[PDB]
């Protein structure tokens, strides 16, 4: 997170750290819709360009941390993972259409009051929230600049009219892609950054007090760069492959 | 299919607490 | 005012991260 600040504890208690097991390495953010699911974006998974290709025995997830390195026993719990699914229509080749992955995890985890899972928004809460200037949170532990934090880090971040985040980037955006960022006369600051990506893009329903995860840490050129905008996945758009996935198995 | 107590922090909404940041979100919504 | 994105449901070097 670039331009952000602290989290504060129990802030994001959905956040879930994607850790290699071997050797260990944090690899992305992610998140937690219920107590054997995990969302988190495909490139974090598979990008043939840099060789990249985990699959369920390379990883685990971390749930319910604060520190980033400091291994919290009793208040974090470190989960396997059964199985993941990354969406059969994911473009890594030109925009990373669809960056959207799911993970199982072998045993159901244990709620308390660090862990909590966020929900998906239906077609009410979409229309109501997602709008030019409205605001969500992005939460991470990826780098400040283009250093890397001791906590959580968190920023808020309005959502951009669909027209400037297209005169914004030479790539063809698609219809499960919005981008969010202050433009360059707002004065404030603020973007996801390296490590980020997969972590969510939530906002809180005024009508029933419930926090949502619209978008998920998609790319962006650079962070935090004048009149460019980090971009986020449409989960509201993929909803229906995420309940197909989830019914099935 | 989503579950029914999602959302909802243990030690924010559950202890009818606010955070420091999530009035910026609102006021976003309303001003 | 304006959607960041269209609310439906899908039917059928990008960038430094
Ligand atoms: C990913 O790696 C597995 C090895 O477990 C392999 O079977 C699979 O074909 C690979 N997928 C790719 C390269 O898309």
């Amino acid at each position: 997170i670039v331009e952000g600040s602290d989290a504060e504890i129990g802030m994001s208690p959905w956040q879930v750290m994607l850790f290699r097991k071997s050797p260990q390495e944090l690899l992305c953010g992610a998140s937690l819709i219920s107590d054997r699911w995990v969302l988190t974006a495909a490139h974090c998974l598979l990008y043939p360009p840099w060789d990249k290709n985990f699959t369920e025995n390379d990883l685990l997830v971390r749930i319910g941390k604060h520190s980033r390195t400091r291994y919290e026993r009793n208040i974090e719990k470190i989960s396997m993972l059964e199985k993941i699914y990354i969406h059969p229509r994911y473009n890594w080749r030109e925009n990373l259409d669809r960056d959207i992955a799911l993970m199982k995890l072998k045993k159901p985890v244990a709620f308390s009051d660090y862990i909590h899972p966020v929900c998906l928004p239906d077609r009410e809460t979409a229309a109501s929230l997602l709008q030019a200037g409205y605001k969500g949170r992005v939460t991470g532990w990826g780098n400040l600049k283009e250093g890397q934090p001791s906590v959580l880090q968190v920023v808020n971040l309005p959502i951009v009219e669909r027209p400037v985040c297209k005169d914004s980037t030479r790539i063809r955006i698609t219809d499960n892609m919005f981008c969010a960022g202050y433009k360059p006369d707002e004065g404030k600051r603020g973007d996801a950054c390296e490590g980020d990506s997969g972590g969510p893009f939530v906002m809180k329903s005024p009508f029933n007090n419930r926090w949502y995860q619209m978008g998920i840490v998609s790319w962006g050129e650079g962070c935090d760069r004048d009149g460019k905008y980090g971009f986020y996945t449409h989960v509201f758009r993929l909803k229906k492959w995420i309940q197909k996935v989830i019914d099935q198995f | 299919s989503g579950e029914a107590d999602c959302g909802l922090r243990p030690l924010f909404e559950k202890k009818s607490l606010e955070d420091k940041t999530e009035r910026e979100l609102l006021e976003s919504y309303i001003d | 005012g304006e959607p960041g994105a269209p609310i439906d449901y899908d039917e059928y070097i990008p960038g430094i991260r």
